[PDB]
């Protein structure tokens, strides 16, 4: 999946 | 035109080969991303999307990666006419950005997921014709670096993604698409946004990107994801690598994210002789200080996960309180849905869980036990508060009756002589910011919880059922 670069958590 | 210079370290053959690489570039007047994402992204592919044959590293060869950097240099170069738009004393115009956005903008599949994991490096793009949000934004910014355009640079929210450029590099603009279903904005500035008072935009306060903190990125964007159970242990190991290099070099100082993302890998596989991550994430909220007037959430969000994960009650209470406070002073607006997913679910299931868990072992007899200690009832509290405050003003509601039930359930994890030592002061002591918690102050101190007046006293609702 995708999260925004150096978000945190998941 | 790759450079000589550029090319002395190939063929790439580990982990170590690649980190030479960025410290080379990082070493140069400006690093070159179109070369790094290139590089970055054949790398990911070949140990995340396709391992077929891989017996150590993917070596990376010349002749290879300078194919593509070829491909990727040939598009920009023949669709930018730079003698169409002339540069006023060293500096881009909104046409020339707004025309380097829809080249990038133009060239992608018609019709693809965008939410695939790697799909946010060049080689993406070249080899795909696919990129996520942020990717569309870095890749403006690699082909505005390889058309010459040095004042083209990487602006980021914690949840978005546009550049910066013009005289002093103060205007804005819009490259690429957030979220879903969301109207685009493209070749607009960010001014409406920040004038709002919306997280996204953080009033302001986002980061506004120099060429190695544009590398930072890069690095912070790769995914060591092979599947939903399995990472990439060699993807990791040079992720991490990579961001000491910008360590140490200064590029994260201002990068409070990647910092989080450091410690969190610092967690998983410490570095001997580095910083321990408890003091990755308080540099990262220095950061956000120093830097960002203390503007944003994630600081706060990556240390209390740390806590969390590591059953310090007390110590992810207090940062999950901090992490309100700064939201307090936020308007929630129409594409804020990301950072209330994040209040949503440690109020409704982080919080919860963790509580319970408490509570079996303080039947078990724990000592020092987050549940007998009044201030972790006060962070329970501020965290609340800074939800309500954040609420106020806002053009869209927060609370509703689904938050009212974790709400009642939490206080009631908290004995009442404990929550009684808690003494609420008017402008253990905590002052309250939001009128809807300073009228909940009276129901915070009895033996049972009055939870239909809690519920009444959170939501809009002011009258009880009819019959």
């Amino acid at each position: 999946r995708w999260r925004f670069p150096a978000r945190p958590g998941t | 035109g790759l450079k000589a210079a550029q090319k002395t370290l190939f063929p790439l053959r580990s982990i170590d080969d690649v980190v030479r690489l960025f410290a080379a570039e990082l070493g140069r007047e400006e690093p070159d991303l179109v070369l790094l994402s290139l590089v970055l992204g054949f790398v990911e592919h070949f140990l995340a999307v396709n391992r077929v044959g891989l017996t150590y590293f993917p070596v990376a060869d010349l002749s290879i990666i300078a194919a593509l950097y070829a491909r990727f240099t040939a598009q920009i170069r023949g669709a930018v006419d730079l003698s169409l738009y002339p540069r006023e004393g060293g500096v881009s115009s909104r046409e020339l950005v707004k025309k380097v956005s829809d080249v990038i903008w133009n060239s992608l599949s018609r019709s693809y997921f965008k939410d695939r994991a790697h799909i946010q490096s060049l080689f993406s793009f070249i080899t795909g014709t696919k990129l996520d949000s942020s990717g569309v934004a870095f890749a403006v910014v690699g082909a505005c670096q390889a058309l010459g355009l040095r004042d083209v640079h990487l602006a980021l929210s914690e949840d978005h993604a546009w550049v910066v450029f013009g005289p002093n590099g103060e205007q804005t603009a819009e490259v690429t698409w957030h979220g879903k279903g969301n109207e685009d904005r493209r070749g607009q500035t960010v001014n409406a946004g920040v004038a709002e008072r919306s997280w996204l935009y953080l009033k302001g306060s986002y980061m506004r990107c120099d060429r190695k903190m544009e590398v930072a990125f890069m690095v912070c964007a790769i995914n060591p994801s092979i599947d939903l159970h399995t990472d990439s242990l060699e993807l990791l190991q040079l992720q991490q690598k990579l961001l000491w290099l910008l360590y140490d070099l200064g590029h994260l100082e201002r990068y409070p994210m990647a910092l989080g993302n450091l410690a969190d890998l610092e967690e998983l596989e410490p570095t001997p002789g580095r910083p321990d991550p408890l003091t990755l994430y308080h540099k990262g909220i220095a950061s956000a200080k120093t830097y960002y007037r203390d503007e944003h959430i994630y600081p706060y969000m990556y240390l209390a996960g740390y806590h969390c994960r590591n059953r310090n009650v007390r110590e992810a209470l207090q940062a999950w309180a901090d992490m309100a406070t700064v939201i307090q002073d936020y308007n929630y607006c129409r594409e804020d849905e990301e950072i209330y997913k994040e209040f949503f679910e440690v109020a409704n299931d982080v919080i919860p869980n963790l509580l319970k868990e408490a509570a079996s072992l303080l039947e078990a007899g724990s000592q020092g036990s987050a549940l007998q200690d009044p201030e972790c009832f006060a962070h329970l509290l501020r965290f609340y508060d800074g939800i309500c405050k954040w609420e106020e003003g806002s053009p869209t509601p927060v609370l509703h009756v689904g938050w009212a039930t974790f709400l009642v359930q939490s206080l009631g994890r908290f004995e009442g002589q404990v929550r009684q030592k808690v003494r609420i002061v008017s402008v253990p002591v905590l002052t309250f910011q939001s009128e809807k918690m300073k009228g909940m102050k009276e129901l915070l101190v009895a033996t049972k919880i009055n939870s239909s007046a809690i519920k009444l006293q959170l939501t809009a609702q002011s009258q009880v059922q009819m019959k």
